């Protein structure tokens, strides 16, 4: 029943610490939140439908040990995949919504989360409805090579046709965002919002040192002009229901 | 190179009377043979040859009047992505790509082809243009990657990316693209949204390095030859996937053999693309190309 | 102040019987002579003072629940052009505007309200997401002049003026621009292509600082004041120009003496402007700008 | 019939020296070139036809004066006012122009440069021309004061309107371009280009010390992204040749 704080090393009784959702009392560091608890922490009571509840992974490129690594994190998280979408209201409020969640596969981008964004996007599309993604991964899922890659687009197309439709995109990039998904979907919202220390980058240095042989934190990101707003998560609730209702279809 | 070392040894008895005719006839076969039959971690060394032909190569073969225009109107021109406006049998198109650069000094100025935000910035001025004109847009994809770094990131090179790609996706022009280099993941995605997208034989696309991919999936750099295979990256995988359109045949040895010869071969697959894409108006042309990228990818229900 | 020297030599006596009583209430009177017949060089230090009324000031008093966004997804937050979204009277708007700072640490802060590049992209950032989600447009201007020098213009302070002037110009939503401070010329049109203008009555709109205006037509620096006499740069000459649609009532003394009377103006104003726009549709309110600034100007043909 | 080169000092016969479009023989500096010239420079013979040929400036601020210093430029000159407006034809292809002249007030623009220049972009949107201007200038005529300014308003809303038309601007900047005109029409064209050497920034160093108490070259614009093109005069025909072709309304 107790989580360690990586910073500071206190250790806590999590029932109080999941109540403060998962900020360090003592040094305010802002704990990951699971894809249930996110939702939870932003939704109605008893307003939230999944979508895709059930959609599992499969092996395209034949990578080896792949769909058994997989399991080890469907068993250890109780996640089919590393993003959990489906629709909820805050203060009344309808609203699609995408948490993606890093303890499975560091919540890397296969063909499951694009065809799961696209189908919440391509919902919210049809009922004019906001969406909210939260961005939680080290990348593209090297597994299915170039399919992941292209996750990147199907993901920007269903964005784009929603754009289209004069319909708001939130982007709340959480710990960590890197790699295709913030080269992709977490950087082009209408409102980009981010939490406290944040980590945010592109390519890792494990991968530009082969493959060619603290500014990513999201406090420095806002003054280099890619964040609308650090949201502690004390305002988180507040904030993203201020910002539907100034963008509610009167 | 590696593979020709079978080769050399052949060519290093014959410069040393019979053996020599039957030597320099059983070289023409094997030759062949070889270049004929190649292994995918082959194909990858071909393409990371400093002589391959770059953008700047190809242009002058398949457009007519190339006009080179430079700038973002934010912050700089990038050297690494170049673009234009020229003609295509007639029909004036704008031309986008990653410039690797002929020789090292070259390669220096070129920033290998890695392009900063500045050069996606200046790639989607110019895109914007071609469709306010109603142009077509070609873009050639010759990268390993965009430049990666603090001073990148710190100028927006997520932001850069992210922002084509959706800008590409609504595109009211018919857009083609073709991998003549390497396909560096996002880099190359980022001039790479197209209704339809082309590939050299021996050219890349992958979401990493397989030197990237050894270091990270293997945890052992020296690896690369086996990642590469195991990650499907060569012109016939991709196909397969049915992520590209078409592979384009490559001169005996390599592109760098016969520029001339590669480039004509570009443009009638460019020609023949642009053809599919003419019952298409300007609103169908960006739905099509929706559809394409809507569609990839393998799950399970 | 230079003209609260009589009003200085009144209190210098009164604080030393029957003159207090008559030195006070004719103080009481000429106070109010004064502040109630104002020189426009007298409005131009009124401007200048550092406890002129900002942005922010204003904000509270006039919107419902205002949230600060930052950025141009590009290079920076500037910390002299502000903005954000909230709600006037039920509506959701978005409002924009110059930042002059409070106190010396924080004019330090604010670089005394003069935007960099960045500052004017951030703004065109926010109007075009207000455009996409048909929000009306509050500009606050309070610049004297866009920040110069060489490292402005070598990330493009004249290319992130001009661009907002084109694209604010067909905005499909209602734009009110209001003068609080100085309106520095090209650093203040660059947020003020608006469907209606409005000034307070002691605030300044110029081409150039009347120092400016001494130094190169009168070929000497101290000569300011006339030089502003003759430029017309006060409300009044503004308005009998037909180049802004209302003047604000602005409390005896300056603004600065009630923020919250002042406030309360500015909203009627606001209201008010933003009633006389209703009838136009997002078309038609693009075209009401353009017919506001095509016909502006005299010639003889 | 002499015309001295500033830069280098060498004396030149003028008759050679217009043939070879102003351009210095030895050391390659651009003279100015004035509007007639520039005009002939680019356009078929005979295929000129001048706008608003005799449009005057007046004096709505009482300028003490003004009005003299005018006459001054018209009499040293031969022109009414500081831009030449018209349309041509190059290689077979019409299109308006307006070519500034910086002898005329230093090329500033008042209230009648503004109505010029929107005259003929209004113009070639009616008949769907693509435009091309010209700028050399000190900035806005402070002897109009706020009316100067608001001139970078109306040129905007007419260029907006002919770009939103489809159109083709072409912002040709010659030497000097500065302050409001290089913060206006100068820096939005569809295609921006410039002359070796030439001189283009915003504000002025006399203007900047009193308003609050080589990198204005082209070639280093070229580098800071801001112009699509340096051409040499003796590429100029040939470049907006190719230019028009290409935009040549099929
Ligand atoms: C088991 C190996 C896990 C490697 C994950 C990894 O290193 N991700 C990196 C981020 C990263 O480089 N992502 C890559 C990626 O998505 C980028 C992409 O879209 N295009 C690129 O060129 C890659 C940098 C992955 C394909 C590896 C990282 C580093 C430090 C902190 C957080 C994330
Ligand atoms: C007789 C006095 C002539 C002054 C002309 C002048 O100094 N122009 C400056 C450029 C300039 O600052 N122009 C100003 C101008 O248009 C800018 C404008 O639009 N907004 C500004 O704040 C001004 C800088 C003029 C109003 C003075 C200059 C300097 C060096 C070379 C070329 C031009
Ligand atoms: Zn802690
Ligand atoms: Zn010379």
């Amino acid at each position: 029943i107790m989580t360690k704080c990586p910073k500071c090393k206190k250790i806590m009784y999590t029932k109080e610490l999941a109540e403060n959702l998962n900020v360090c009392f003592n040094c305010d560091h802002h704990i990951a939140l699971t894809a249930y608890k996110r939702i939870e922490a932003i939704s109605d009571e008893g307003s939230f439908t999944e979508f895709d509840k059930g959609m599992t992974s499969a092996n395209p490129l034949d990578f080896p040990s792949y769909l058994e690594k997989i399991e080890k994190d469907q068993q250890k998280t109780g996640l089919k995949e590393a993003v959990v979408t489906g629709t909820a209201q805050l203060d009344g409020m309808k609203f699609g919504v995408a948490v993606m969640d890093s303890r499975f596969r560091m919540g890397s981008m296969g063909s499951v989360i694009g065809e799961k964004i696209c189908r919440i996007i391509d919902y919210c599309t049809e009922n004019r409805l906001p969406f909210i993604l939260f961005s939680a991964s080290g990348g593209a899922r090297m597994q299915e090579g170039i399919i992941s890659l292209m996750q990147m687009g199907k993901t920007s197309v269903s964005l784009k046709r929603h754009s289209d439709a004069g319909l708001l995109y939130i982007s709340y990039l959480t710990h960590p965002t890197t790699g295709g998904v913030s080269a992709s979907f977490a950087s082009v919202g209408d409102i980009n919002l981010s939490e406290p220390k944040a980590l945010i980058g592109f390519a890792g240095r494990r991968v530009i040192e082969q493959t060619i042989n603290d500014f990513q934190t999201a406090e420095f990101l806002l003054e280099h002009g890619q964040l609308d707003k650090v949201v502690h998560r004390n305002d988180m609730r507040q904030t993203l229901s201020e910002i539907l209702k100034i963008h509610q279809e009167v | 190179l590696d593979f020709e070392k079978p080769l050399f040894e052949i060519r290093n008895k014959i410069e040393s009377q019979e053996e020599i005719d039957m030597l320099e006839a059983s070289l023409e076969r094997e030759t062949k043979k070889i270049y004929t039959n190649l292994k995918p971690w082959d194909r990858v060394q071909i393409a990371r040859l400093q002589e391959r032909p770059t953008t700047l190569d190809y242009i002058p073969y398949i457009f007519d009047s190339f006009m080179e225009l430079h700038g973002d109107r934010n912050f700089r021109d990038d050297p690494a992505m170049i673009g234009g406006i020229g003609f295509l049998n007639g029909r004036a198109v704008t031309v986008i790509g990653q410039q690797r650069g002929k020789d090292t000094k070259d390669n220096i100025y070129r920033n290998f082809g890695m392009a900063h935000p500045e050069g996606y910035r200046k790639a989607l001025r110019l895109m914007k243009q071609a469709e306010k004109f109603n142009r077509p847009i070609f873009t050639f994809i010759d990268t390993k990657g965009a430049y990666p770094g603090k001073a990148a990131e710190e100028r927006g090179q997520s932001e850069s990316i992210a922002t084509n790609l959706i800008e590409m996706a609504s595109l009211k022009v018919p857009v083609i693209a073709i991998v003549i280099g390497e396909g560096g993941s996002g880099g190359a995605l980022g001039i790479g949204i197209a209704n339809k997208v082309l590939m050299l034989e021996n050219s890349t696309y992958s979401v990493i390095s397989p030197e990237g991919a050894a270091a990270l999936l293997w945890k052992d750099s020296n690896l690369a030859k086996i990642a590469a295979e195991t990650m499907k990256i060569t012109a016939h995988d991709i196909k397969q996937l049915g992520i590209i359109d078409d592979v384009i045949s490559e001169p005996l040895g390599g592109a760098h053999k016969d520029i001339e010869q590669q480039a004509l071969a570009i443009k009638s697959a460019f020609v023949a693309q642009l053809d599919s894409l003419e019952s298409l108006s300007r609103d169908e042309i960006a739905n099509d190309r929706f559809e394409k990228f809507r569609n990839i990818g393998s799950y399970i229900e």
